[PDB]
RNA sequence: AGGGCGAAGCCAGAGGAAACUCUGGUGGAGGUCCGUAGCGGUCCUGACGUGCAAAUCGGUCGUCCGACCUGGGUAUAGGGG
RNA sequence: UGGAGCCGCCGCAGGUGCAGAUCUUGGUGGUAGUAGCAAAUAUUCAAACGAGAACUUUGAAGGCCGAAGUGGAGAAGGGUUCCAUGUGAACAGCAGUUGAACAUGGGUCAGUCGGUCCUGAGAGAUGGGCGAGCGCCGUUCCGAAGGGACGGGCGAUGGCCUCCGUUGCCCUCGGCCGAUCGAAAGGGAGUCGGGUUCAGAUCCCCGAAUCCGGAGUGGCGGAGAUGGGCGCCGCGAGGCGUCCAGUGCGGUAACGCGACCGAUCCCGGAGAAGCCGGCGGGAGCCCCGGGGAGAGUUCUCUUUUCUUUGUGAAGGGCAGGGCGCCCUGGAAUGGGUUCGCCCCGAGAGAGGGGCCCGUGCCUUGGAAAGCGUCGCGGUUCCGGCGGCGUCCGGUGAGCUCUCGCUGGCCCUUGAAAAUCCGGGGGAGAGGGUGUAAAUCUCGCGCCGGGCCGUACCCAUAUCCGCAGCAGGUCUCCAAGGUGAACAGCCUCUGGCAUGUUGGAACAAUGUAGGUAAGGGAAGUCGGCAAGCCGGAUCCGUAACUUCGGGAUAAGGAUUGGCUCUAAGGGCUGGGUCGGUCGCGGCCGGCGCCUAGCAGCCGACUUAGAACUGGUGCGGACCAGGGGAAUCCGACUGUUUAAUUAAAACA
RNA sequence: GAAUGGAUGAACGAGAUUCCCACUGUCCCUACCUACUAUCCAGCGAAACCACAGCCAAGGGAACGGGCUUGGCGGAAUCAG
RNA sequence: UCUGGGUCGGGGUUUCGUACGUAGCAGAGCAGCUCCCUCGCUGCGAUCUAUUGAAAGUCAGCCCUCGACACAAGGGUUUGU
RNA sequence: CGACUCUUAGCGGUGGAUCACUCGGCUCGUGCGUCGAUGAAGAACGCAGCUAGCUGCGAGAAUUAAUGUGAAUUGCAGGACACAUUGAUCAUCGACACUUCGAACGCACUUGCGGCCCCGGGUUCCUCCCGGGGCUACGCCUGUCUGAGCGUCGCU
């Protein structure tokens, strides 16, 4: 069988030293060295453990490269928070300002009473 | 060691310059005393300013 | 060629251009292990390096 | 490396008036056992003893998921560490 | 003998007389041609060169290392040890035609591999303080610790002073947080296939890529964006006049589409995370069945046994994984479902979708290249040129790597930063109906990427132990057989010449192995030493106990070869009758295996039975001797490097 | 003789004892075999040690002599032990 | 030259325990084909029987051969009443 | 006689005492009494036609210029030169020059990163890119400019 070496200066298995077999063209099997596994944001909610769909889980040093589109998606915070915490978000900011409405009414009331 | 600084590189270069031995019409000067350089380094045995 | 070891590739490629009327393609220099940074020099494809190296005299 | 033991949790079946209990599984805990590499260094009071060696060798041994082993970097200096 | 200075007497002067000091420095003997050149199984035949061969080289044979390697590559360290040619003085504890020796020359090529940048533990200036002082402390602390930016204004020049730059001044805004150093294994954009050398190649050549920076006058397309209204004229396509709109669109939604303005400010993410278990997917390798091409065997047998049978990165497609995403809807006779679990009115099943990874296939790359074969061209030089081939399937607690899901453990909760992005905001900017400013720009085009390292050894001969020293010294890769196995034993790939020598003998003493009649510890301080035991399956298992153990307790039986049997799985198939449309579809009616049956595949185990052998069978390898008690210390752990591993320390 | 801890105690121990079973060259009692040595040869080739040296009995003697006294006696050069 | 001793061969002796091959109606069973004959034929098949006290070794330090083959006055150093 | 051993002598080895030399030391004395940011000492790395070491020098590198001297230097080469000419070779040394570290100075010690002004290619100031040049240590004094303060006043 066809054992191998690394193919750059670095002997220690590490964080840094990750390989692949591959098959050339040659037909020898040879070391390719390994990019490592980028991963999607995480929300800003912060609750959500799940990250973010839509967005390309790549190095972040990557994005850089990217188009725009690939970076978030198509929505009011957008590719940085997950939709269901925008739909709370929403509600919540709404019924929030609808009693602080009904409280000032509340008030307004109590001052013209008194 | 295979990854050398340029310092330490020169110096290497320059031990490797000096050790030549002497060029033989050097013998034949009018008030000559030197036979050989007595300064002869060999790799396997003495190791350098290092 | 040997060269002078301050020397970058920028300098010897506009050196190499000045003093034999040429033009280079690219320099790819290292050190010898003796002190003399050597330098290959990649000339241009209208140029050919035989002709030249028997203008500056070796062969 | 590879094996052993098989803790909680879980399933079914049987009994029990209840409390719950038995039987068969599954599950894979642990400064758990055997045992390799590793780390060590018990005995032979073996070899050697102007040596291979200014402390080595051979068998035999202890330990081998943890107060584990180990590279590099870094800290502590002499009545001091 | 030697070849250039030297002495007697009278005075003066002293570093002035050696057998010893385990005296000092140098030299030389006896011991002595003595000890010694014994670790790790192994050599033999022929030839070549050559003055000369036990040792070189080539060929042939026999052997070993036996993928936890005596193989293939690095790290540190060495520093030219690398490669070639020549030499045979010295050195390589015999020799050498040899070498890591000696002498001549050669030899290390990068935007993408590393340094370089970041911060880590830490180190360390300034201010400040101490200090007789060289200095020390301190690193945010007793600091006026920002020199930057945007927008506005005013001035000055440099340019077709057009318009834009460049600078000076004025206003405007600005928290940081410590200067700096600190990693060739942490973080850290982007390079891979083929060829090429006596010695270098992800570095040279060929070919395919790629990142980052710049790109002004903007090099070009495309996006922004070219609608709609009203009024006329025209048969109509349409033309003009005039009015507004236009910082992209699609989807119920997850989210999508090639681009889709925008500052200081703010929020978030990525960089950025322990160990252990289980399960699954993907590759590399192994295996099996066949196709080819070349082999070996062929006394007999063998559709044989052996080799070999390819596609880089980057793009595009598609499987294959995963989702704690969405929509429908509403689940107890509760369901779904994992090896284990685990999930559900906070929405289960069921249906439909969305996103991520896609290292797997296909394809562009790419057959032109590589490999395998047969064959020619050339006295030569020649990287010459042609043919054919580079196929099809199947397997898996398989091993290695990897991606992924899901648990367990913690009085352990398992790095920072540089860098990169997203979002919230909406200060601004843009042109006025054919165009603009705009592209976290889409597609293409142009230019650049400096500096240093790059030879080889990496170890029973390039490192450290005074040496080619049985010592020490961090990693990657990792075939077949047997087997639980990276155990041992044998094998291929690759590698070696038995470890600083040879020959002849086979005495005593040894060192290292074995075997012994009868007895069986009578030996000895003492069962020290060696021997017994050993695997597996099936039974069987005491005292005691902290109830967990003790426990492989003890004690028993079996084991081979051969020929059979039984038991464990997957896939696919019926919608047949009638009609009609093109063996296939569509419709309607039966059927509806709903106890399933039929055909086709494929690992491997377990049990049982017959027969059989000079009772041999875990046949080598591997592999516990048990029991009863006492003392100490609960245990695991640690300890005197080099006489003490314990009852000492913890 | 009681946290200078007393008494205990399952599990564990390369810890200290004693006995039993098994097993054995431990022994009675020694023997034979193998390999590497030692041996002889070619080549190579050290060291420690060394007043001079090296046969005894007795005597005396600094009270255990190689050397002295008196006796015994004494024969080159060497090899393995 | 009692012609000899030697190598090879042959006997003898002796150790082990019956070789390969071939044949078999031996052989637990199984299979293929058919004449589905199950003693059909043909194959697989440990082992068994026969040939066969066979095969193989047997001086190198056993015994006899007088069969085959060569070779056998040769070399070097010595020593004197 | 034989070998071996012991003794003496001859000759030869081994070994380097002795003697004889001495461009070195040791001591005493005299005169002078001079390093450095205009970059010291020290270190590094370089430089010869053939040169390794010692010395000598610094990319103008076994030295340049100048002055004095007046035919060599020489291991071998090669050369020069007209040695009736600034002229070989030495000496002196006043002119010139003087790589990198170093008090050591843009900031770092990788030999890594920079800033700011000017110049050449590059542009046609388009900023890039490349190359060159000059600045860019700390402390302190005299002045200069810009400033700060519910520090002390004055005028508004
Ligand atoms: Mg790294
Ligand atoms: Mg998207
Ligand atoms: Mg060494
Ligand atoms: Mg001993
Ligand atoms: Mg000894
Ligand atoms: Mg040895
Ligand atoms: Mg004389
Ligand atoms: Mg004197
Ligand atoms: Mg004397
Ligand atoms: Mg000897
Ligand atoms: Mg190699
Ligand atoms: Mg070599
Ligand atoms: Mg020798
Ligand atoms: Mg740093
Ligand atoms: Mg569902
Ligand atoms: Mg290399
Ligand atoms: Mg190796
Ligand atoms: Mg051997
Ligand atoms: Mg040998
Ligand atoms: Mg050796
Ligand atoms: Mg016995
Ligand atoms: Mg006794
Ligand atoms: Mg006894
Ligand atoms: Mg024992
Ligand atoms: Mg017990
Ligand atoms: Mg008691
Ligand atoms: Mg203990
Ligand atoms: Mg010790
Ligand atoms: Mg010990
Ligand atoms: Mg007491
Ligand atoms: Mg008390
Ligand atoms: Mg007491
Ligand atoms: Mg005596
Ligand atoms: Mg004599
Ligand atoms: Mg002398
Ligand atoms: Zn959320």
């Amino acid at each position: 069988v066809q054992r191998l070496t690394y193919r750059r200066r670095l002997s220690y298995n590490t964080a840094s030293n990750k390989t692949r077999l591959s098959r050339t063209p040659g037909n020898r099997i040879v070391y390719l060295y390994t990019k490592k596994v980028g991963k999607a944001p995480k929300s800003a909610c912060g609750v959500c453990p799940g990250r973010l769909r839509g967005v390309r889980a790549v190095r972040p040093k990557v994005l850089m490269r990217l188009s725009k589109t690939k970076k978030h998606v198509s929505r009011a915070y957008g590719g940085s928070m997950c939709a269901k915490c925008v739909r709370d978000r929403i509600k919540r900011a709404f019924l929030i300002e609808e009693q602080k409405i009904v409280v000032k009414v509340l008030k307004a009331q109590a001052q013209s009473q008194k | 060691s295979s990854h050398k600084t340029f310092r330490i590189k020169r110096f290497l270069a320059k031990k490797q310059k000096q050790n030549r031995p002497i060029p033989q019409w050097i013998r034949m000067k009018t008030g000559n005393k030197i036979r050989y350089n007595s300064k002869r380094r060999h790799w396997r045995r003495t190791k350098l300013g290092l | 060629f040997i060269v002078d070891v301050k020397a970058n590739k920028h300098q010897i490629k506009q050196a190499v251009k000045k003093l034999y009327d040429i033009d280079v393609a690219k320099v790819n220099t290292l050190i010898r292990p003796d002190g003399e940074k050597k330098a290959y020099v990649r000339l241009a494809p209208d140029y050919d390096a035989l002709d030249v190296a028997n203008k500056i005299g070796i062969i």
